[PDB]
């Protein structure tokens, strides 16, 4: 039988909790807040791109824009230079991650996502470019630029560029070419003997069409075909939306049709060379 | 009483050492916490009033979207659920981890908290849901719109699964305390929101109804009870908030229990404050997953 | 003498606290860079919460 009671261990033990305590609320206040998202909209807002360069936003990203004839504003990403041009980007690819056979819907309301840097792939929409390019008395140009695999860029521009209304299945329009090293796909391409194939793959004038929208001059589905939305003729000498093929280089036997469905430019590149990344932006002509 | 000094020595000893690694562990997170965690949730072009209207318009992958219910409202970020059932879902409401306090204050959930999305893998997008509050405001804003209705889905710790669906859901606001109406039950989980607690009967079931409950926080009390002491209060400190009558035969807004099963000394004022849905599994099991998504009716 | 056998009642303090912390620390996952791995030992809590009540019979 001893006689020690020590218990200073249980007092201790009990102020070690009280400040214990103390530390988990700490703690707790700490950890409120969500992750942190990299991804910001700016505030600046306008009717396009330059309407919010003119109103001196210096930074290309993320914006709202809202012409006068939409009925809601909408997202689009800005490419603003340092001379006050800001350019509002339609379409990118980049890397083969956003599918582009697409329906009818898909292109008309836009697929892919927007990045602050620019660094994904996406459609904008038929309906938004549409919006965009048709404001009240304002021509718009069209700057294409291509990668190739080798890191050499070339561009194409079009003058007087607008994308039409759904009711006429956002034909592409545009007074002129431009200029550009990449040189003029949208005239369509001299491939072979045919003396209309020129003709036949030249794209101003063209209605869009997607595999359940067929609006081409072709019996058959140019789009279905070549697993893609654009403004076929019969087919394309230029065609952005096509099938993201690694390294550039495909062939017929790539392909389950048999035709150059790549992402190709045909005054650029062959047909059977397909883009690294390519961008379609828009601007008022003006800033040309 | 001749041994007796043997294990009451070692017990406090033992506990001593609890308290130093708890006080360690405590103290490490603090320092993890010096920066917060991040994500990249790179915005789908597809954009609409909410969930249903962007799966309408070929949003049709379950991911981080922008909506704009109103030209009022500033356009937010939402997850929208594109696969279960007919899709077009908008979450309300998520548990899967206890990665996110939903012990908050009145605020907190007026605005909305924790985490909308992550990032998948090595993807420049957020398709996978994080834990989190739409907040009320929105909530309200878009149950008001036309007629909603809820899907309420839970799991066990076993893999098993049950629903709540409900065909009808509003909840009003600010000024109406964001009280809730459900109507046109139908699932497996049980009729919680409607009809109580099935192990109840009675008064002490029909006290279990969160049908026509206002919503209440920790500080600001706006339960069944009337009576004027502060002891009688379904929220208390920590806990979560929700549509609480006196109290509760569902809370997905609960404590997050590791395992499912707790007891009444382990909750931090004795009560049943986890994840719960009593007529699924009683008052002393917490969910391993619970959430809350929204669609128009028709 | 001295019949303080009230370490039940700091072992159910214990229990509480291990259990609030460890939610706690978990609500963190969602906040902080890093989440700390751990777990709670109820098994560890009981067999020695048996006891006590065990030895005062």
């Amino acid at each position: 039988s001893s006689i020690r009671y020590l218990q200073e261990i249980y007092n201790s033990n009990n102020q070690k909790i009280v400040n214990l305590k103390e530390k988990v609320a700490q703690l707790e206040a700490q950890c409120q807040e969500p992750c942190k998202d990299t991804v910001q909209i700016h505030d600046i807002t306008g009717k396009d791109c330059q309407d919010i360069a003119n109103k001196g936003a210096k930074q290309s990203g993320l914006y709202f824009i809202k012409p006068l004839k939409a009925n809601q504003q909408f997202l689009v990403y800005c490419e603003i230079d340092g001379s006050g041009n800001g350019w509002t980007v339609f379409q990118k690819r980049l890397d083969g991650s956003v599918d582009f056979k697409k329906n009818w819907i898909q292109y008309k309301e836009g697929f892919g996502h927007l990045s602050p840097t620019g660094t994904t792939e996406f459609w904008l929409g038929n309906e938004k470019i549409h919006l965009i390019s048709t404001q009240s008395a304002i021509p718009y140009a069209l700057r294409v630029e291509l990668e190739d695999w080798n890191g050499r860029t070339s561009t194409a521009d079009y003058a007087m560029f607008k994308v039409g209304p759904e009711a006429d299945k956002y034909r592409l329009t545009y007074a002129y070419f431009a200029g550009g090293d990449a040189g003029d796909a949208f005239d369509g391409f001299d491939f072979g003997d045919d003396p209309s194939d020129k003709f036949f793959t030249s794209h101003n004038g063209m209605q869009f069409s997607t595999w359940d929208n067929d609006n081409d001059k072709f019996e058959g589905n140019c789009a279905e075909q070549d697993g893609s939305g654009w403004w076929m003729n019969k087919c394309h000498a230029g065609h952005l939306n096509g099938v993201y093929y690694q390294g550039g280089t495909y062939s017929k036997a790539s392909t389950p049709n048999g035709y150059d469905n790549g992402i190709i430019w045909a005054t650029w590149k062959t047909r059977w060379y397909s883009m690294k990344k390519t961008t379609m932006k828009i601007i008022p002509f003006n800033r040309l | 009483i001749p041994t007796n000094l043997r294990v009451l020595r070692s017990i406090l000893e033992n506990l001593r050492s609890k308290i130093q690694k708890l006080e360690s562990d405590v103290s490490a997170q603090m320092e993890y916490c010096r920066t917060p965690c991040t994500v990249s949730c790179n915005i789908p072009v597809v954009s609409g009033k909410e969930c249903e209207e962007i799966i309408r318009k070929g949003g049709e992958t379950s991911e981080m979207y922008l909506i704009q219910p109103d030209s009022s409202v500033k356009p937010y970020r939402v997850y929208c659920d594109m696969n279960t059932e007919n899709g077009g879902w908008t979450v309300i409401q998520n548990r899967q981890d206890g990665s996110v306090d939903f012990g908050r204050k009145w605020d907190p959930y007026k605005q909305g908290f924790g985490n909308v999305a992550t990032n998948t893998d090595g993807k420049n997008y957020c398709g996978l849901p994080g834990e989190y509050w739409l907040g009320n405001d929105k909530i309200s804003q878009l149950t008001r719109m036309g007629p909603t209705e809820l899907l309420i889905e839970m799991e066990d710790w076993k893999g098993d699964k049950v629903k709540a669906h409900y065909g009808g859901f509003t909840v009003q606001n600010e000024a109406n305390k964001y009280q809730i109406s459900v109507n046109k039950y139908r699932g497996t989980a049980g009729n919680a929101l409607m009809d109580g607690a099935s192990q109840l009967m009675g008064e002490n079931r029909t006290m279990t109804i969160h049908n026509g409950m206002f919503f209440s926080t920790y500080d600001r009390d706006n339960d069944g009870w009337l009576t004027s002491d502060p002891r009688k209060q379904c929220s208390k400190e920590d806990g979560g908030g929700w549509w609480y009558n006196r109290c509760h035969a569902a809370n997905p807004n609960g404590r997050y229990y590791w395992g499912g099963q707790y007891t009444w000394d382990m909750a931090k004022h004795g009560t049943d404050d986890g994840v719960v849905w009593m007529n699924w599994k009683g008052s002393w099991y917490s969910m391993r997953k619970m959430s809350m998504k929204i669609r128009p009716f028709f | 003498q001295l019949l303080q056998k009230n370490v039940r009642a700091q072992l159910v303090d214990m229990k509480r606290l291990e259990v609030d912390i460890d939610i706690k620390i978990r609500s963190c996952r969602g906040s902080c860079s890093r989440a700390l791995a751990r777990e709670v030992d109820l098994k560890d809590y009981e067999d020695q919460q048996k006891q006590l009540e065990q030895v005062i019979a």
